């Protein structure tokens, strides 16, 4: 034992002078006298990483870790050689064990893994019914259905298009699936074929559905085609949304030119002004939308929301109250108000407003706010929760929301984070992975894939009794120290 | 980088 230490120190001398071959020779000498010492194997791996033999690093760190599984230098070296070799999951596992005895190394490996899995996964599906009802909420449903021209002598596809629009504007689960289906059919039929006006209408709505399905290129193609056939406010609005400031506002002026009295033109432009912090022009556009369609709840909602974002909560609350008196049965009112209240930190009143909205949504024949209230209440309850009643209540609401609107990535992500918190990790992974498929942008997809890949490491850590015990002890100690 |  003692002579083996002397030999290791001789090896250390050769290591310091960058004579790695002589160092390994002395460390192996030490192993021949005392093979139960992890440091000897660990020291050999330092020689192999300095020369660049990553495969041997893994061999010798592993031999160290087979003796002493918490050996910090051998864990760090093994993770380094694993990362270099592209074994990110293996690196993440060693770094997690090390973290229990680094954080940017773990994150780097997670991001390398998530990026890898997303690319493999990448080499037709509608958004949630809730999102669809929200998107189409501003439109005058009678006007849109009635916009189909029946006076043609050659159009054999008008009646199918009429049906597609009726089903779309029914604002139902089945209606959106049927509309998507019949709209694609109509577009094919119009390509084969008042007719030009109907063709542009079919292409316009098929175009926006492509935008909503995340087919941005297919959206622009059918929309520009629609404009070429018979330009309408809708087609310019829809193309401007597909391409989202200078160009956006150019398209909206073209929309304005075609019909200065079309309410959704000013609503959608007001939304852009709102996002761009131009509160003056946003207000003026929402007021234009309201005057042109005083029966639509959404312009009122946005004017109230504007008052809040400008720091006038009292005036906002009063505007919401005034809106309540005009629209007493519409869940949109308490839903957006509950969003304001949550943001203001008033969780008690937000829950009450979400309860009202849930009740109003249940009695409506059409979808208005969908699962919005369920997500909203559950997110508050989960945040308010050691409080097992509120946590399990949040689980029940999000499970219900996932069941009612299966294509909602928001609901799945919400439920998964909670499943993960209660160590239902397999369930969390599945939910995260389904959320990645449903996710829209590249960053949202990578985000959901990142959650899944991180969750799989947690699963792997939890499967080991010793690591699992260590993890639980860490949490227990943290809570006790608090 | 470092040896024990």
């Amino acid at each position: 034992q003692a002579y083996a230490v002397q030999l290791k120190n001789r090896g250390n001398h050769f290591f310091t002078a960058k004579n790695f071959n002589e160092a390994i020779k002395y460390y192996q000498y030490a192993i021949e006298l005392d093979p139960n010492e992890p440091v000897f194997y660990s020291n050999i791996s330092a020689c192999y990483i300095s020369t660049g033999d990553l495969e041997k690093v893994i061999e010798f760190t592993t031999k160290a870790l087979e003796i002493k599984p918490d050996h910090s230098k051998a864990l760090l070296r093994r993770a380094s050689a694993n990362e270099s070799l592209g074994n990110f999951t293996d690196a993440m596992f060693d770094l997690s064990v090390l973290s229990l005895n680094i954080e940017p190394m773990l994150e780097r490996n997670l991001n390398k893994q998530a990026m890898k899995v997303l690319n493999e996964n990448l080499s037709q599906v509608l958004p949630s019914n809730t999102s669809l009802a929200s998107f189409f909420g501003i439109f005058d449903s009678h006007l849109e259905v009635s916009s189909v021209n029946t006076s043609s002598n050659y159009d054999t596809a008008y009646a199918l298009l009429s049906d597609a629009l009726q089903r779309l504007y029914s604002a139902t689960d089945e209606g959106y699936l049927v509309a998507n289906d019949l709209l694609t059919k109509s577009t094919d039929m119009y390509h084969s074929l008042p007719l030009r006006e109907n063709a542009a209408l079919a292409l316009c709505y098929t175009g926006i559905f492509h935008f909503l399905k995340n087919n941005l290129l297919d959206a622009q193609v059918l929309l520009q085609e629609s404009i070429n056939l018979h330009p309408t406010p809708n087609s310019y609005i829809f193309l401007a949304l597909t391409l989202a400031s200078q160009e956006f506002f150019k398209f909206f002026q073209k929309a304005v030119d075609l019909n200065p009295e079309y309410p959704p033109t000013y609503y959608h432009r007001g939304q852009m002004y709102f996002i761009l912090q131009d509160y003056k022009n946003a207000k003026e556009d929402f007021q234009k939308a309201q005057s042109l369609n005083p029966e639509n709840v959404y312009p009122y909602i946005q004017l109230a929301c504007l008052l809040y974002k400008q720091g006038k909560f009292t005036e906002s609350e009063a505007f919401f109250n005034e809106t309540k008196l005009k629209f007493p049965t519409l869940p949109e009112v308490p839903t957006f108000f509950a969003e304001i209240l949550t943001d203001r930190g008033d969780f008690d009143t937000a829950i009450k407003q979400y309860d009202i909205a849930k009740r109003l949504e249940e009695v409506q024949e059409k979808i208005h706010v969908g699962i919005g209230p369920l997500i909203g209440k559950a997110t508050i309850l989960a945040r308010q929760s050691l409080d097992e009643e509120k946590f399990n209540a949040a689980i029940k609401l999000l499970t219900k929301a996932c069941e009612l609107d299966p294509r909602s990535e928001q609901a799945k992500i919400g439920l998964a984070q909670l499943k993960l918190q209660m160590e239902k990790i397999d369930e969390a992974i599945e939910l995260f992975e389904d959320s990645a498929i449903l996710a829209r942008t590249m960053d949202e997809k990578l985000q959901a894939t990142t959650f899944a890949e991180a969750a799989k490491i947690q699963k792997r850590l939890r499967a080991d009794p010793i690591i699992s015990a260590k993890m639980e002890l860490t949490l227990a100690r943290y809570r006790a120290k608090g | 980088e470092e040896v024990d």
